[PDB]
Parts: structure tokens; C-alpha cells; sequence
């Protein structure tokens, strides 16, 4: 919960926030079933299986 | 008077920036003068292309010189068509028409 | 400006569509500001975080 204010997108220098690294690792490590079938991801973000 | 333009140059583009200074010294006049603001950037990073663009629209430039790649060609044409600023470029031409 | 509006609001992920004339605007910003982007559009070629 990054309740610290994100600010604008035009930051000099633009700075990330390291809890964003936490989010995509959860997003890639999801294997559920949906309308198309087996939703299995890669490290890239593309679908496999 | 002194007018203000913006420059967008790739890192590794040594000769063109050298060719940019030779053009300014020769085509200078005594009456009206052009003032560049040069920026060096990666040109494939469309964030940095956007970041360099809006920084120079904050300066209030009259026209912009710069390059673009395949990654950034849509970024410029969507901006210059919206923000009504002119962009002069030696890059490959855009397919279709863009103001 | 619709991207920077929601990043000024602060979000954890963004769902949305892109097109061919806007895909590199997306894949540059999500690499920069580290905001994950889930989308049904055509697959980008390359290894995009």
C-alpha cells in the first residue's frame, strides 16, 4: 500500500517505486482457467500452454 | 531579436550535432538570431522522447528540431498535430500525411 | 494524458487497449514508471516488462 503520493509522470529524474516490482511477479505467476482455456504466462508477459 | 528552438539529438549522433553548429554559425544574421536548446537522449525510449518534448514546450520554443525512430515516430506526430508546434526532421518520412 | 492522469491518481495496475499507432507509447511508460499493464490487444514483439 504505497499511500505516498505518486505525483506526476514528468519527474526529473523519473523515479519508479519498488513495490511495482512486487506486482508483476504476482501477475506472471497466475495459472487459472477462463473462457479461452489454460492461462499460463511467461517471464515476458506472453501466454503459453 | 532572439528566437528559441529546441533540439533532440541521439546519443552517438556526433556528426549531426557537429553539422548543427556549422549550420548555425554560417546561416547566422546580425539582425535576427536563433537560440538552440540542445537535449541528448536515447531515441527509442518514447518516455524520454516525451520527456524531452514537454520540457521544451515548457520553454516556449517556436519550432523543434529533432530525430525519431520507429519507436517514437507516432509519439511526435500525435504531439505536433495536437500541440500545433512544428517539427523539422532528417528521419525517415512518415507514411500518410501528418500536419 | 490519460496515462498521466491515472498515474497522478495513483493506481496499482492499468487495464486498457492499445493500437499500432500507440503501442510504443505504452511499452515505454510501463518500462519507465514500472506500472504493470494488462491488455487483450495484439502481442508486442520483443521482451517487454
Amino acid at each position: 500500500s504505497r499511500r505516498g503520493n505518486a505525483g506526476d509522470c514528468l519527474a526529473n529524474p523519473a523515479v519508479p517505486w519498488g513495490q511495482g516490482v512486487e506486482i508483476e511477479r504476482a501477475l506472471k505467476q497466475v495459472q487459472v482457467e477462463g473462457l479461452s482455456g489454460n492461462i499460463k504466462f511467461d517471464q515476458n508477459g506472453k501466454r503459453i500452454n | 531579436n532572439s528566437i528559441q528552438i529546441g533540439g533532440l539529438f541521439p546519443r552517438g549522433a556526433d556528426q549531426e550535432y557537429s553539422a548543427f553548429r556549422v549550420g548555425m554559425v554560417q546561416f547566422s544574421t546580425s539582425e535576427f538570431r536563433l537560440t538552440p536548446h540542445i537535449d541528448n537522449l536515447e531515441v527509442a525510449n518514447s518516455f524520454a522522447v516525451t520527456n524531452a518534448f514537454c520540457s521544451q514546450f515548457s520553454r516556449g520554443v517556436y519550432a523543434i528540431f529533432g530525430f525519431y525512430d520507429k519507436k517514437s515516430v507516432n509519439t511526435i506526430t500525435s504531439f505536433c498535430g495536437t500541440l500545433h508546434v512544428s517539427f523539422i526532421t532528417p528521419s525517415f518520412p512518415t507514411d500518410g500525411t501528418h500536419p
